[PDB]
């Protein structure tokens, strides 16, 4: 069976092809200790990748090899795979073709790196790239529209047409779950609740992710938590304090929809998706009004579905049919298109094998993926 | 209920969508197509072929 | 007589190398154009 690894700013996940979901998740992230000298005596690795790394976090540098989706260290990340492949997956990756996604505008030098990576350093016998919106897509049994993809570091917007994503009205926004908690950071310490160390910014994500939710009217929810406290939920620490949030659950996630709260003079997702597909032709906007689907895990706030049919309805022509499509599992949208894509007989033929990239070189990659 | 009624109701729509599909099954294809076009400088009209290949090695 | 075919061979022959830079440089133009359509005809099949 082919490999599928998600390669995503926050969570790695890796996976047999055919499966319905991923079979290892874990942060993909590296730990280095921080006093060298007193316990490399001791015999303690020299290194910790993902859940091994996250545990020590109190004694560990932690360092993100992928930035806004993009690959900024090439080790940590050679690393990552090692990992996912020897510890994660227990497989040997000389015997089992590896299905790689990449960030929408990934620079050729990344991909022919990971080219070589794969052919030179793990033996791979056969290898393919793929757009993580286009799996999205893929995974919803669609082939033609636009695919808003918000995960932990960076947000796209990327209209496909029959599988093909249109490079000419690709947008990128910087923001993402990172910064939307570093937000709650910022106004829950404004409420009088102070998170400083890293435990404690995991334990705003954790906040976030469990007790956040996206109004459907900004003002209106706050004028409802400005006059009832019914709004307000309370969570435990973990050292057992009971902290109340009130409107920081939905003022959290407008920032998504208003960057302005960051101080971000960027467009909404709303806007840049609608800016997105102004850019297209105008006989496949049609097309893409229709067939919008959300994917990442910054999408998983319950009522982001209806806020963004009703911004979009609000900014497209009321001749248009607007429909937004919101999978239950899109977290795990781009692996089951790649597992999807893999699984299929025909795709068996579109795999780089290794005396191809020997007869071509890592320049195969680019007349071989799309 | 709509929806609901539609598992009944659906006759159209499905059927349609079923049965006159623009695609068919994989491997190379050849098509020839011949279409009236208009003429340029009932209307004035000539015919013109266009032949269609699936993939490039074809 | 000699100067006017020599005059003449010369226009010819310059035309001619014109005419080639077009037709190679029209050439390289298709040439993208024509990989990004086979990159988008990949995707259709894969669609497919």
């Amino acid at each position: 069976a082919a490999l599928v690894v998600d390669n995503g700013s926050g969570m790695c996940k890796a996976g047999f092809a055919g499966d319905d979901a991923p079979r290892a998740v874990f942060p993909s992230i590296v730990g280095r200790p921080r006093h060298q000298g007193v316990m490399v005596g001791m015999g303690q690795k020299d290194s910790y990748v993902g859940d091994e790394a996250q545990s020590k976090r109190g004694i560990l540098t932690l360092k993100y090899p992928i930035e806004h989706g993009i690959v900024t260290n090439w080790d940590d990340m050679e690393k990552i795979w090692h990992h996912t492949f020897y510890n994660e997956l227990r497989v040997a990756p000389e015997e089992h073709p590896v299905l790689l996604t990449e960030a929408p505008l990934n620079p050729k030098a990344n991909r022919e790196k990971m080219t070589q990576i794969m052919f030179e350093t793990f033996n791979t016998p056969a290898m393919y790239v793929a757009i993580q919106a286009v799996l999205s897509l893929y995974a919803s049994g669609r082939t033609t529209g636009i695919v808003m993809d918000s995960g932990d570091g960076v947000t796209h917007t990327v209209p496909i047409y029959e599988g093909y994503a249109l490079p000419h009205a690709i947008l990128r926004l910087d923001l993402a779950g990172r910064d939307l908690t570093d937000y709650l950071m910022k106004i829950l310490t404004e409420r009088g609740y102070s998170f400083t160390t890293t435990a404690e910014r995991e334990i705003v994500r954790d906040i976030k992710e469990k007790l956040c939710y996206v109004a459907l009217d900004f003002e209106q929810e706050m004028a409802t938590a400005a006059s009832s406290s019914s709004l307000e939920k309370s969570y435990e620490l973990p050292d057992g304090q009971v902290i109340t949030i009130g409107n920081e659950r939905f003022r959290c996630p407008e920032a998504l929809f208003q960057p302005s709260f960051l101080g971000m003079e960027s467009c909404g997702i709303h806007e840049t998706t609608f800016n997105s597909i102004m850019k297209c032709d105008v006989d496949i906007r049609k097309d893409l009004y229709a067939n919008t689907v959300l994917s990442g895990g910054t999408t998983m706030y319950p009522g982001i579905a209806d806020r963004m049919q009703k911004e979009i309805t609000a900014l497209a022509p009321s001749t248009m049919k607007i429909k937004i499509i919101a999978p239950p599992e899109r977290k795990y949208s781009v692996w089951i298109g790649g597992s999807i894509l893999a699984s299929l007989s025909t795709f068996q033929q579109m795999w780089i094998s290794k005396q191809e990239y020997d007869e071509s070189g890592p320049s195969i990659v680019h007349r071989k993926c799309f | 209920n709509l929806r609901s009624l539609e598992t009944y109701e659906r006759l159209e729509a499905d059927k349609k969508k079923q049965v006159h599909k623009k695609r068919k099954c994989p491997g190379p294809i050849i098509t020839y197509h011949s279409v009236t076009v208009p003429l340029v400088g009932p209307p004035a009209r000539c015919s013109r072929t266009f032949i269609t290949f699936s993939d490039d090695a074809t | 007589q000699e100067r006017r075919w020599k005059v003449a061979a010369a226009k010819k022959l310059v035309r001619t190398v014109v005419r080639h830079h077009e037709e190679k440089q029209l050439r390289e133009e298709r040439g993208k154009k024509e990989e990004q359509s086979r990159l988008r005809r990949i995707a259709a099949s894969t669609a497919r």
